[PDB]
RNA sequence: GUGUCUAACACAAGGAAGUUUAAGGCAACAACAGGUCUGUGAUGUCCUUAGAUGAACUAGGCUGCACGCGUGCUACACUGAUAUAUAUAACGAGUAAAAUAUGCUUGCAUACUUUUCCUCCGCCGAAAGGCGUAGGUAAUCUUUAUCAAUAUAUAUCGUGAUGGGGAUAGAUUAUUGCAAUUAUUAAUCUUGAACGAGGAAUGCCUAGUAAGCAUGAUUCAUCAGAUUGUGCUAACUACGUC
């Protein structure tokens, strides 16, 4: 809908909801934070 | 995920102790670092099998595939090119019609097989079918296996 | 005449010469309608 | 700024560069993948932050395959009929040329031409 | 020396070779670690907990696998390990310890003591399944 | 010596006969080796005109192969073979021994 | 003693309907160190009771079209779902799951009249309702099936009317009451 | 325990298994004016039988297409597609043309030698495919202590007919055959339709089943979306009632 742009608990769907973004953008935020499926615990 | 505690003893020196993907990527990266392997040229353009249609989308895939073949070599001693084509097989979507099995591209396999042989890691004998491993290559695989085994352990 | 060496006219049921329903499995060359008469004398027996 | 448009006024920009290019022509995606590689751009990047020069290079590669390592078996419009070879017509020119081919077939008379004129399937719809 | 058993679910057969040893567990040419699916990893780790380390530590286990897919093969391996552990304690150690061990294994489950009873039913003409039939129509 | 038949009882009868036959000249035999059964399977539709429910029946011609072998001179085994034969079974002699 | 995935203690009890406690995997021999053992669970009338409830939950998750035969994946979905529940509240997810199954079971149902409901059937229906609700939530939406299952379980455990299982149970009971 | 406490049944325990253990095969009496004379030198009668309704040979036709109803396949996505990696299966099945040398008038004649069904392996080919050879009468060689695909593991998309979907079409080089031109079949690149999980109706199914996922065999010179087998991945729900 409008949940997709480039510029401004661990799990990608929540991040995608919270900032209103794609799951690819969520994963990139997860990767920046860190600095199939995955273990967030 | 990467490492779990277990009670039993293990061999600790072979591919039969190793995470295949980690080993395959590491050796491929090592080989590219060394620069013994070449893509080469035309192989940047090609497709990997009609069951895919596409290609691996990674740019270092040939080295990865070469390394993956070398692991299959360590498992299966005297294998040849038709065995390789069959090994790398998948399903092919036939359009509206149902799936049937489809080989990987035989030239890339043949090229790797030849290249490894030129770089001395395998030897075709008059005996039996195809290429088996050279000792120097095996000892290197064991050394890389040892590096990984230490790296996880400590 | 003008001969054809392959496809339907190249073969027949050995017993009856008809070109239909021929068992070429194991090189029998008999149509199953003829074969089921003779399968016992040929040595086959059904069990399943 | 960030969602800049693409070839023949198409508004793509948050699409990946491959996905944008495919949304023109090349959506068997092998064509896009090789063009991306010939350009040497990152396929993960988003279309609207390419500069015009990158786009021009891509348009050049798509338009002219001749100076690139692209083999005849890969090519769009592979032999082109007459003794004078032409290759890789693509896009609206391909569509126009194909219309010209159907017209040429019709004038000559070929079964496919005739079926195109009737409005019948070449492979046939089979009874129903 | 050597004691021998096997396990058999569906097609799959896993033969277990239990020799006097030091705590090694193999599956053909490959270490026990290389089962791969996490669920089926636990399934073969299960008997290791049931007999603990110090009763494992004077025996080596080698297992030889033919037939079936992974879930069937792992259950065959698990059954072969169960029977294997018991056979070693019956041939070398003691009957009373074997009975004590078997009690533990029984308390966990029957499937590492007694194999599966399920086997395939043949296809019969008039449908894709064994029993399931092509649609009737009017 | 290899024995092939489609009849169980005839092959087994030959087995007892060859065991006796071997002991007559007190020969050194390796025990009879039963080779994997081959079945000639025909899965046959019932009905000559293909009527009613489709209905298939499965016919089997099951051939049994067995091998019993002997370390003995060439003449002795061929002569033993010629006394031991009956018409129904298929016999092959492969012995070059001494 | 026995802990699920080597993690979850799952020795704690829930009061429930008493009959429901008998049905759920309270027993030691119904407990396992990681899901899946697959005994023969059709054989006798009450035989289904003896099945591990996690084995039943994964089997329900494994249901429907594309999901069929993906038992390991159904195990991964529940394992992921348990992690999510643990994050959302620090409670033991298995205990929460039992609470959701206890909550979800219908007390009465409707017939051509209205009837009480078997405790084994109540568990079977509850798991079915929670998984079907999870699928409905999953299909063509942002939320992963593990998230949906966790979300449904927490809502059902809470006793929220936004739960698909609670809503369906309420409606089923309400129609049964409406007739009788 | 129940049962005339008879024939017998019910539950639990023991047990690899406890209903006749599960699955097949064989299938009465008496019918049907069911189907099959296009399976048959089984066959009555009738037509026809040499400008033959026989034999044989060349095309075209059986897939035609304003359109209607059966049976199947493929989809409608994120528990998914895409790309790598890891694992693996059971039942199988496999031996009179052509080519080359010599003599004659591009052709003919004669001589002589392989292929023939399965192809390992080694070269060349994006690919299809090609070339060179080796073993196979077959528990031996193809090839089966490994010949499948779903599985599963890590990566790429991120709900938008979207990268779902592959209808539809164009341009290729191959393959079988005298002949492929009603796209024969094959791959390569491009082309990117309907379809947002199906209304009234209605099919099959109770334990390794159901469902999904494959694959061998059958026809076959040429071809599986069919049928018939075979396996792996392994459900739900009563467990009965008229």
């Amino acid at each position: 809908k409008l949940n997709h742009a480039v510029f401004i608990v661990i799990t990608p769907s929540a991040i995608a909801e919270k900032y209103k973004v794609n799951l690819s953008v969520a994963r990139a935020v997860i990767n920046h934070l860190a600095d199939s499926q995955k273990l967030y615990t | 995920r990467l490492l779990e505690p277990v009670p039993f003893v293990k061999t600790n020196n072979c591919i039969k102790d190793v995470d295949a993907d980690l080993f395959i990527r590491s050796y491929a990266t090592h080989l590219k670092l060394h620069n013994k392997i070449t893509y080469p040229k035309w192989c940047t353009f090609v497709k990997t099998g009609k069951g895919r249609k596409l290609a691996p989308l990674n740019e270092d895939w040939y080295f990865i595939r070469a390394s993956s073949i070398l692991r299959r070599l360590y498992l299966h001693p005297d294998i040849g090119v038709g065995f390789l084509r069959r090994q790398f097989s998948s399903k092919q979507r036939r359009g509206v019609a149902p799936n049937h099995t489809s080989l990987a591209s035989g030239k890339i396999l043949r090229s790797i097989l030849q290249q490894l042989e030129n770089l001395g890691y395998v030897e075709q004998n008059p005996k039996k079918k195809g290429r088996r491993l050279t000792t120097k290559g095996e000892n290197a695989i064991n050394n890389f296996a040892r590096y990984i085994n230490k790296k996880v352990y400590n | 005449v003008h001969p054809k060496k392959y496809g339907q006219g190249s073969r027949q049921c050995r017993v009856c010469s008809n070109k239909h329903a021929i068992i070429r499995k194991y090189n029998i060359n008999i149509c199953r309608q003829c074969f089921r008469e003779r399968a016992d004398i040929i040595g086959f027996k059904k069990y399943r | 700024q960030h969602i800049l448009r693409i070839l023949n006024t198409n508004v793509d920009g948050k699409e990946k560069v491959i996905i944008a290019l495919t949304a023109i022509k090349g959506i068997g995606k092998r064509m896009a993948t090789v063009i991306c590689k010939q350009a040497n751009v990152d396929p993960t990047k988003r279309a609207g932050e390419l500069t015009t020069e990158e786009i021009d290079n891509i348009v050049h590669i798509m338009s002219t395959p001749t100076q690139f390592k692209i083999p005849d078996w890969f090519l769009n419009r592979r032999k082109d009929l007459k003794e004078g070879k032409n290759i890789h017509v693509i896009a609206n020119q391909l569509d126009s040329y194909l219309r010209e081919d159907l017209e040429r077939m019709k004038k000559i008379r070929l079964h496919r031409g005739l079926r195109h004129h009737w409005g019948l399937r070449v492979r046939g719809q089979h009874t129903k | 020396k050597r004691v021998q058993t096997f396990g058999k679910k569906k097609t799959a057969v896993a033969v277990a070779t239990v020799t006097n040893g030091k705590g090694l567990i193999k599956l053909n040419g490959k270490n026990l670690d290389l089962v791969e699916p996490y669920i089926l990893k636990t399934k073969v780790y299960e008997p290791l907990w049931l007999i603990g380390s110090g009763k494992l530590k004077n025996l080596d286990i080698r297992i030889r696998v033919k037939g079936g897919g992974q879930t069937s093969q792992i259950y065959a391996i698990r059954q072969a390990i169960g029977k294997g552990i018991i056979s070693y304690y019956q041939k070398y150690v003691d009957e009373s310890t074997k009975k004590e061990l078997k009690d533990v294994l029984l308390r966990y489950d029957r499937s590492l003591l007694v194999g599966d009873t399920r086997r395939c039913e043949p296809k019969k003409f008039g449908g894709k399944g064994a029993r399931a039939r092509y649609q009737k129509s009017y | 010596i290899a024995l092939t038949s489609k009849n169980l009882r005839a092959i087994e009868k030959v087995c007892s006969d060859i065991m006796k036959g071997a002991k007559e000249k007190n020969l050194n035999v390796s025990g009879p080796v039963r080779l994997p059964v081959k079945t000639l399977r025909i899965t046959t539709r019932k009905s000559p005109c293909g009527e009613g429910t489709n209905t298939w029946d499965r016919f089997e011609l099951r051939i049994y192969k067995r091998l019993i072998d002997l370390y003995s001179q060439c003449e002795v085994v061929t002569q033993m073979t010629s006394i031991n034969i009956d018409p129904v079974v298929e016999v092959e002699v492969i012995i070059t021994d001494s | 003693d026995i802990k699920l995935f080597k993690k979850w203690s799952y020795e704690e009890i829930n009061i429930a309907d008493l009959s429901l406690v008998d049905c759920i995997a309270v027993s030691q021999k119904a407990c396992v160190y990681t899901p899946h053992t697959a005994g023969r669970y059709q054989k006798k009338r009450f035989r289904k009771a003896l099945c591990p409830i996690v084995e039943r939950l994964v089997n329900s998750m494994m249901m429907h079209g594309r999901n069929n035969g993906k038992k390991l994946k159904a195990i991964r979905i529940v394992a992921y779902a348990f992690e999510i529940i643990h994050l959302m509240t620090g409670e033991n997810p298995l205990q929460v799951f039992v609470n959701a199954v206890q909550k979800g079971g219908p007390r009465e149902d409707s017939t051509r009249q209205a009837v009480d409901v078997s405790p084994l059937r109540r568990v079977n229906q509850a798991i079915y309702l929670i998984c079907t609700g999870a699928r409905n939530a999953a299909f063509r939406n942002i939320k992963s099936i593990s998230e949906c299952l966790a979300e449904e379980i927490i809502n059902c455990a809470n006793e929220s009317s936004s739960s698909y299982a609670i809503k369906k149970k309420d409606e089923i009971e309400r129609v049964a009451k409406a007739n009788r």
